[PDB]
């Protein structure tokens, strides 16, 4: 019951999920080969949320790996965790995406999506009672953006009532490593609006900032930033897999995170984050963890909450903890900072408490915020977009691939309308 | 499989390729007799020799390259030389007389006689490909075969194939140094196919390389053999992310998508930052930060040019080796900070980074030292119009008196063709005047 | 005793039988020298070797099979090979020249010379039988012996015996792949005896098997030897409930009663679901539910066909091994649920299950892995008319110019016979147009 299909898409999608199924595969004591080597029978009661048991107690995930380039697949196969996936789930083309949206959504994506939805139906027809899906992908890539939004817009036609959420990486102007990532991000924000139930917006600068300031790292790679992100994605569905005192599925969050439809862009947050060495000097508690979660410097989205108001938040704690301290800390926050909350919603916070912490510490927590300050993201992109597009730069690589202008102007307007949706719900009483 | 085709045309095009195909032999661990040695029980097309080397049966590696000359003589340095059994015999195609610094001969008279034999060599390599990437034409503007023949081929390659990338590695005429006096005649006429048929034309010239050898590198007295090892590290890095693993890999098509704004604005100059002599390789701080700044140096350019005279339009960082990205993003943010570096006002988001893990190889007997990191920066700038103004003026001088016209007309072209290729290049130089300028409201 | 007769005609018919009679040797635990080993003090015709093996005195098992060829050469691969003392010497009947891809030679000229010697081999096996079940003719449409001789035999077998089942395992001509250019001439003329004299003709073709080997199985490069191990698992399961215990056993006649609606609508294609490579055999969920769905896959067909283009008329599930029925009935009810799967409107009750306990054997050096369950689905569908439309059109092309007519007329048949066998097959294809359609009131 309550299975989750994992569709990691693109290059970025595969890197995160590579590290994602290295965490989950530790949560449940899965061997690299696929056998089970746990001790506690909590690890197995709800293993089936992610893993198909196969013949002779091997555990094959329900993940589908999609790419338009053979490379990432060959890396994953040849690595520590190649053994863990089913080889019919490594679905990939040959001709690269171009870091071009048109090329992954119309030309070379449509060719492949038939051979992938046929793998979605291998997974969906085997489940007892499916709950949801998930992309892991990148707004700013070819396959992450384009092919991802082709997969999504073809699942709503098949499975129109399952919680489909994305962990999408969004561009930041301070750190650019692709010239047309405004073009590629604009045309996919357009698709995520109408098609998705929850969207966890993650940036790059926000992850260095955690590494530098909080964790006291020296030299971060993609390897390190997605290792964080995977500890968030584990937290989301903890109460789906572990027993808790308050439970919270995918659907439970969705329901009371999202005031209006369409405003389904969340800001995660993790706590605790210490350096090694500076762990014997923080006392690890619930007021300690709450103060980090309401800190700006522990947002994995490169914004400051202080430039708006949280509509709603959720607080997912993992550990042997109290309920008074939880119910109090979550109270003392929305009193002391009552101008940082939307006031037409009483009790902006939802708490959930699991019983099972991560496999090195006690008392973690995970903050998921629906803040109005996320329009700071959508405007920084729609300024770069409108500065290139007024010249019509880089246009022939897009009109060459089946698109035209009128897909742009509408997609620019769909991004600029929801800036005026966070804006309405920040102010006006 | 990410396979690619090298075509090496004319004397300069062949003799570069010696220095290219010397290198890949070292990159993938291949002896000059085409053999991988016994210490490679690892994944071959996982080290991906398979983009430049079709593995003949019984452990034997022969390129996907074609060496074309209208003169027998140049390629006969490759037979023997040392590469006499590296190459497939049938991919070393010789004429009998060269075009002889005459575009009309390389394109109409002499070129047509071997053009179908060369296109048929392409098909024998085109049909062995699985996932063909594109072509790498090497030549020089200002030969006969490098200009006349290349123009003939690129027409035929556009018709048969269309879809694939077609990179060029030209040598542009140098403003002072020149050895042919009809050097500008052969450059105006190659303008036509370079903007139309190529997808991305690179330009280098010999003086801007003389600077780097003498100044960064303290070589007293360069020859062509010395310059071309340098040329080859630029191309070796370009095409390295096809064929090695790294985070932020970059296919051949991800250049053009990220480097090239408009249809015919596709003349990006390359640089290369760690050009350091052995002695000067200590007294290094050869971090990522310093090597990113060195790309933006107007002295470390591969073209007689000064980007302080134009605005950059895109850049494109291709790094090899011991690299942490956040060092790069902190070195970008420095680059965006400086006001000596003009981007245009419609770029905003500067540029694309790409990293690769495979460190360069030191070419034996070569000029570089052992570096840990290395960076080409392919970069569109409006400063390459200045290279053109200095060469149109040489053409416009000689064609004012109709000097060497009688050689050209009596070989299979018209007087009328000079007036069209001069207008054609004058329109390019007008495009860069209109692409440097922002629009205001 | 549930005894049965294999007849293996022509090159393809012999060479399949190698792969059949390899298998039963493993099914019943028989060495290639015909001997059961010493660890079998258990019930022989209780393991029921006695349908395919007459036990010669002194512990020796020789088939009830006859290997017939008009050419000496094919069977001489069976003498020696490894099966050189498995077979009775007198059941390997050779001619001297083959029919040579000529139906007129296999049926009139050459075939009659050995036909009475073959029918007399049948009687020597027919009189040793107690409770004879029927015959299993193996051949290929589009040989000379596979078509010409088989047509001659099936006439004679209908006259002498009448009452028994006569199964055929044909290879149908593939739409693209063919190696004989009179391949359609020999298929139109074998149409006559296939619909009239056989009781149930199966069709396979090589392309639909190439798919399965490459895709489900990750074999790079199949030969006929690889395909026929597959063929043999389909037949091995057909005839397994005669000769092993299970609940819901199915005799040879219970197919025809449950599979075949009308007199000449008896061309059911088979499938086989657990075609899985060794590596892909982990990462299995190879339950009953998954393997029932895999039968209804248009990709797992043994015929170049797509049941999405026609309607099923009956299906027929024949399972082997670790099976609980209620898992099957719950997997039927899924199949009835889906609207992709069109039964006809006069079927209502879909189909017949049959289970057997004996799991398959992994053929040594074979292509399958060790599976616990296994399913042929014999299934009438109107989509096999599409195989016919693609082959009549090849016949109608060549016969429009009367191409290879001179070979055929000068061998013992008429021009008139083409016009009758073309009408004969056009009527079949008209029967499936009229059997797919429901009646309304
Ligand atoms: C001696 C000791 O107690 O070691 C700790 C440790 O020093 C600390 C610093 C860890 C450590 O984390 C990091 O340094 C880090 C690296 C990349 C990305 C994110 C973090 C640790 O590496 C991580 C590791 O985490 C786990 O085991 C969790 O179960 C976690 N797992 C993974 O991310 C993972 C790591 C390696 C291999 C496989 C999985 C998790 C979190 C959320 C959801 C699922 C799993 C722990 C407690 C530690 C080390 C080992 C040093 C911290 O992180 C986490 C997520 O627990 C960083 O701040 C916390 C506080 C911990 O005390
Ligand atoms: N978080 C994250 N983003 C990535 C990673 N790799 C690429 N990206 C992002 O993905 C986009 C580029 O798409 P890419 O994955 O290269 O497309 P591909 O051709 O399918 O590999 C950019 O916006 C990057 O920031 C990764 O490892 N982690």
């Amino acid at each position: 019951m309550r299975e989750i299909v994992h569709i990691q898409a693109g290059q970025c999608g595969n890197q995160i999920g590579a590290k994602f199924w290295e965490v989950i595969s530790d949560e449940h004591g899965i061997d690299p080969t696929g056998s089970y080597h746990g001790d506690s029978d909590l690890q197995l009661e709800r293993i089936n949320v992610y893993y198909n048991e196969a013949t002779g107690n091997k555990y094959v995930p329900r993940a589908i790996l999609v790419d338009l380039e053979p490379g990432t697949m060959d890396s994953v196969r040849s690595g520590p965790f190649g053994q863990i996936f089913r080889p019919d789930n490594f679905v990939f083309g040959q001709s690269g995406a171009g870091n071009n949206w048109a090329k992954g959504h119309y030309t070379e994506g449509a060719e492949l999506v038939d051979s992938v939805l046929d793998v979605v139906r291998k997974e969906s027809e085997s489940c007892d009672c499916l709950q949801g899906f998930q992309l892991t992908h990148s707004l700013g890539g070819g396959t992450g953006s384009g092919m991802g939004t082709l997969l999504i817009s073809k699942i709503r036609e098949e499975y129109p009532d399952r919680i489909m959420n994305t962990f999408s990486v969004m561009p930041s102007p301070k750190v650019s490593d692709t010239v047309v990532e405004p073009y590629n991000a604009t045309l996919s924000v357009h698709q995520l609006v109408e098609n998705t139930d929850e969207t966890y917006c993650i940036d790059n600068e926000a992850l260095y900032d955690i590494c530098f300031r909080t964790l006291k790292l020296t030299t971060p790679t993609y390897g390190d930033l997605n290792h964080l992100v995977s500890a968030t994605m584990s937290g989301v569905t903890t109460c789906l897999r572990f027993p808790g005192q308050l439970n919270a599925d995918l659907r439970k969050l969705a329901v009371n995170m999202v005031p209006f439809p369409r405003l389904h862009f969340f800001m995660p947050g993790f706590a605790p984050l210490t350096s090694r060495g500076s762990q014997q000097y923080r006392a690890l508690t619930v007021p300690e963890l709450t103060q980090q979660m309401f800190d700006s410097k522990n947002m994995m989205a490169a914004c400051d909450p202080r430039h708006g108001r949280y509509l709603t938040v959720a607080a997912i704690f993992r550990g042997r903890m109290s309920m008074k301290e939880v119910d109090e800390q979550m109270l003392n926050v929305q009193n002391k900072n009552s101008s940082y909350f939307v006031e037409w919603i009483p009790n902006n916070v939802k708490t959930a408490v699991c019983d099972i912490p991560p496999r090195g510490l006690k008392m973690s927590a995970t903050f998921i915020g629906n803040s109005t300050a996320i329009q700071e993201l959508f405007k920084r992109i729609s300024e770069q977009f409108t500065a290139m597009f007024r010249r019509k730069a880089f246009l022939h690589w897009y009109t060459g691939e089946g698109m035209d202008e009128m897909e742009f102007t509408e997609a620019e307007s769909n991004m600029n309308d929801l800036v005026s949706e966070y804006q309405q719900y920040q102010d006006a009483t | 499989m990410r396979e690619c085709i090298s075509i090496h045309v004319g004397q300069a095009g062949v003799q570069i390729g010696n220095a290219c195909w010397e290198l890949y032999c070292l990159e993938h661990g291949i002896q000059p007799d085409g053999q991988m040695p016994s210490d490679k029980t690892i994944g071959g097309g996982d080290d991906s020799f398979n983009t430049f080397f079709s593995e003949t049966g019984a452990g034997k590696h022969v390129p996907r390259a074609v060496f074309v000359d209208l003169e027998p003589t140049v390629i006969d340095e490759v037979r023997t030389g040392t590469y006499r059994q590296l190459f497939h015999p049938e991919q070393l195609i010789t004429g009998k007389e060269d075009a002889a610094n005459n575009y009309a001969r390389g394109h109409y008279t002499i070129g047509k006689e071997i053009i179908d034999l060369v296109l048929d060599r392409i098909r024998k390599l085109a049909d062995q490909c699985t996932g063909l990437q594109g072509f790498l034409v090497f030549h020089s503007f200002g030969g006969g075969t490098g200009s006349g023949f290349t123009s003939l081929l690129m027409e035929r390659l556009s018709v048969d194939y269309g879809k694939k990338s077609k990179l060029e590695f030209s040598i542009y005429p140098a403003p002072q140094v020149s050895t042919a006096v009809v050097e500008p005649y052969n450059s105006i006429l190659t303008t036509h196919t370079t903007l139309e048929h190529s997808d991305c034309a690179f330009m280098v010239d010999n003086e801007a390389i003389y600077d780097i050898c003498r100044r960064n590198l303290d070589i007293e007295r360069p020859t062509y053999t010395n310059l071309n090892r340098l040329i080859s590290q630029i191309v070796s890095s370009i095409t390295a992310s096809l064929r090695f693993d790294g985070a932020l890999n970059v296919d051949l098509t991800e250049f053009q998508t990220n480097l090239v704004p408009y249809p015919r604005i596709h003349f990006p100059l390359a640089t290369y930052a760690p050009v350091i002599s052995a002695e000067k390789a200590y007294h290094e701080q050869l971090s990522v930060a310093e090597i990113t700044n060195a790309c933006f140096e107007p002295a470390n350019q591969m073209v007689k040019c000064d980007p302080r005279h134009g605005k950059y339009m895109a850049c494109c960082l291709l790094y090899r080796g011991d690299v942490v990205p956040k060092d790069v993003n902190a070195a970008i943010a420095t680059i965006k900070t400086k006001r000596s570096i003009q981007f245009v006002d419609w770029c905003p988001t500067g540029f694309k980074v790409g990293i690769n893990y495979q460190p360069p190889t030191v070419v034996p007997g070569g000029d570089l030292a052992k570096v840990q990191r290395a960076v080409c920066m392919l970069s569109n700038t409006t400063a390459i119009a200045e290279a053109w103004a200095r060469l149109d003026h040489k053409f416009d001088l000689m064609y004012a008196k109709r000097a060497f016209v009688h050689w050209y007309v009596g070989e299979g072209m018209e007087e009328g063709e000079f007036s069209e290729a001069r207008e054609d290049m004058a329109a390019l130089e007008k495009d860069y005047e209109e692409v440097g300028v922002d629009s205001v409201e």
